[PDB]
């Protein structure tokens, strides 16, 4: 289950098609994408 | 006529101290181009185990992923070398790390709010707010359970602060720790500072007896110059104690009455450790690498 | 059967046909051994010239050039300096072992 | 940001000495001079790395986008 | 390369005349005995041994014949045609040392066969290369034998009458 985060009230929030791009608890518009469990790799340098 | 039996009759080793992390010892009547090579190898060629590849699954903390992967690499692990073998460079990734090359560490820390009375210190106020180096959990992969059971992989300094969190944030990673030499990256360097100094030589020329010998005490560390009277006037007790500050060469009573040189074949090595190995034993590795650096050049052909 | 033929390479463009003056080229070496080997080679009474030289800091190369007087080629004098550097490291290892066993 | 793991110049492990150093200045009320020498920082290349650290991470951690307020 | 091709065409061809075999080697030893005056004190001058790469390639082709076609040069008595048991006695101890500068493997088997034919005794001089020992494209032409055995599975069936096996 992919989700997002409201930038204002910090509530985790998934979003579907035919939805207003808003938070659903506060009415905030700016709504940043959370990070999920996914493999990236690095040299330890 | 120089001979290797002439070298063996006039080569001494005088060990000053030998702690579990630092060793101090003198080498006498060896050339500066040979004793440099021992300092040279202890920093560079002597191998060690450091984390090399870091695999993040989720890092949501403030510290960047490429920074936190760099801080794990600088953590010194307490793994004995000559248990791991050298990984191969030109074989692909599915075959590269084995249970014989690689040590796998991991880290899974989530921060949560803690209900506490109240400003307030974050060890009271958050659960898992400081990630330390001892939280690198050794995962014995393959046959590393019958061979690392006596010696589990622990960081040499377990209180190295790796990261900090606030609730909601987490770090979840898995680092592969491989063998390497310090000349490639500095994290494989087995020694904090392997270095030598050359033994100072204080040559008093005129007898400097009297009250002038009291102000010739002060121009050196206290365990350097000794006084008795006009007889037994000013003799060097321990020149090894002296740092070469040249405070005596800025006085007009003593610009003529002393000379400050070195003993040119008396080295004073000071070898610390990163914790993985004892410093007297990374010196034996250094002197055998130079021998093995030369056998491999001797027993070797020449074409065209 | 597998030797290694990249580690040492005698440079025939500067090697005498007499054999008594040659210029070698090691790979993956520097001041570490090249100053230790130059010291021990210059103790041979037959060596006339010896010096090491790194051509550039980037590539890991090392040129040592031995010139002898006669009756010993530079290949023959390169290997005496490798054994006496092997013998010198065994003296230091045999003295540093006693003094740890003397505390 | 956070304390560096190693000294830049020599290479002695320094990153385990930041939380100890702030107790030596708060609890024991020492100066910066004796608090470094008790921790074993004796070369001035590695004394200047605990002595001089800013510790900006506690200022970055106040902006948490994953919790309310 | 044609000297490289010549010694391998004579010795690896079945249906030939025996007098064709000798006239190649008779002309070849003539070329080395027409070499015998002009260019055999040039060695000590300021130059290299690479000035004589045509000479070493021709002597290498001579060794490759005798390692295969040797019983032809035995006559009815048991002696050797055109002083081959005296020719290599001079070529080996000459001031070129063609034992070192030709190919190793064709000279390794030539030393064994010179014992089993009693022609030369050049073991101790191949032994005499311990401390004694552009060139890469000359070593590599000594390694290209043109009549190496065919890999083709169905063309060799025709070639079996024409092309000689190892023994």
């Amino acid at each position: 289950t992919l989700k997002y985060i409201c930038a204002e009230c910090s509530s985790k929030l998934s979003l579907s098609r035919t939805d207003a791009v808003r938070c659903k608890d506060c009415g905030h518009r700016i709504l940043l994408k959370a990070r999920t469990k996914r493999l990236v790799q690095f040299e330890a340098r | 006529e120089w001979n290797v039996e002439k070298f063996k009759k006039d080569f001494e080793v005088n060990i000053s101290s030998l702690d579990a992390r630092e060793a101090n010892f003198d080498l006498i009547n060896i050339d500066t181009s040979i004793a440099n090579a021992f300092r040279r190898i202890m920093i560079s060629e002597v191998p060690s185990v450091a984390a090399e590849y870091v695999y993040f699954f989720n890092n949501t903390s403030v510290i960047q992923d490429e920074v936190l992967a760099h801080r794990i690499g600088l953590v010194p692990l307490k793994v004995d070398p000559d248990m791991l073998t050298w990984v191969d460079s030109n074989l692909p990734d599915d075959e590269k790390f084995t249970d014989e090359n690689t040590i796998v560490l991991s880290l899974n820390v989530k921060c949560t709010r803690n209900p506490d009375a109240p400003s307030t210190d974050p060890k009271e106020l958050y659960n898992n707010a400081h990630v330390y180096a001892r939280d690198l959990k050794f995962e014995p992969q393959g046959r590393q359970s019958t061979t690392f059971a006596d010696c589990p992989v622990v960081p040499a300094d377990p209180d190295i602060l790796l990261a900090k969190l606030r609730p909601g944030q987490e770090i979840s990673l898995k680092a592969h720790c491989i063998l390497g030499i310090g000349g490639d990256h500095a994290k494989f360097s087995p020694v904090s500072t392997a270095s030598y100094r050359l033994l100072p030589q204080i040559n008093i020329l005129q007898p400097i007896k009297g009250e002038s010998a009291r102000r010739f005490q002060k121009c050196f560390p206290p365990g350097v110059i000794g006084i008795d009277e006009g007889s037994d006037e000013a003799y060097v007790k321990d020149a090894r104690k002296d740092t070469v500050s040249r405070e005596v060469l800025r006085y007009e009573e003593f610009a003529d009455k002393v000379k400050l040189g070195r003993v040119r074949n008396h080295f004073i090595f000071n070898v610390e450790s990163a914790g993985a190995m004892t410093p007297e034993e990374i010196f034996f590795k250094s002197v055998r690498i130079l021998k093995n650096k030369a056998e491999y050049l001797k027993n070797c052909p020449i074409t065209q | 059967e597998e030797p290694d033929r990249e580690k040492i390479k005698l440079l025939t463009q500067a090697t005498s046909e007499d054999g008594t003056s040659a210029s070698f080229q090691i790979v993956e070496e520097d001041h570490t051994l090249g100053n230790a080997l130059r010291y021990v080679i210059m103790k041979n009474p037959d060596v006339e010239f010896c010096g090491y030289s790194i051509p550039h800091p980037s590539e890991n190369l090392l040129n040592i050039r031995i010139q002898t007087y006669g009756e010993t080629t530079a290949v023959d004098a390169l290997q005496k300096g490798l054994k006496d550097l092997m013998d010198l490291c065994d003296v230091v290892e045999s003295k540093f072992t006693e003094k740890i066993k003397s505390m | 940001m956070i304390v560096p793991v190693r000294c830049f110049s020599c290479g002695k492990v320094v990153g385990d000495k930041w939380e100890s150093y702030l107790n030596l200045l708060q609890e024991d009320e020492l100066d910066e001079g004796t608090a470094l020498s008790r921790l074993g920082l004796k070369r001035y290349c590695c004394r200047r790395m605990i002595l001089t650290h800013v510790d900006l991470i506690e200022k970055f951690l106040r902006y948490n986008p994953l919790e309310k307020r | 390369k044609s000297l490289q091709y010549l010694g391998s065409y004579i010795a690896r061809a079945k249906k030939l005349s025996r007098t064709q075999i000798i006239f190649v080697a008779s002309y070849l030893t003539s070329w080395l005995n027409r070499y015998v005056i002009e260019r055999e004190e040039e060695v000590d001058q300021r130059g290299g041994m690479e000035r004589f790469k045509h000479f070493y390639a021709a002597f290498q082709a001579l060794c490759y014949i005798f390692c295969f076609r040797h019983n032809i040069f035995r006559d009815t008595d048991g002696n050797w045609e055109c002083e081959l048991d005296k020719f290599f006695q001079r070529m080996v101890i000459s001031k070129f040392n063609p034992l070192k500068f030709c190919n190793e493997n064709v000279m390794l088997m030539f030393a064994r066969i010179a014992q089993q034919e009693s022609v030369a005794y050049c073991f101790s001089i191949i032994e005499n290369n311990n401390n004694e020992r552009t060139r890469q494209q000359f070593i590599d032409l000594q390694s290209y034998f043109p009549y190496d055995p065919l890999f083709l599975k169905n063309y060799k069936i025709l070639m079996k009458e024409y092309y000689i096996e190892w023994s």
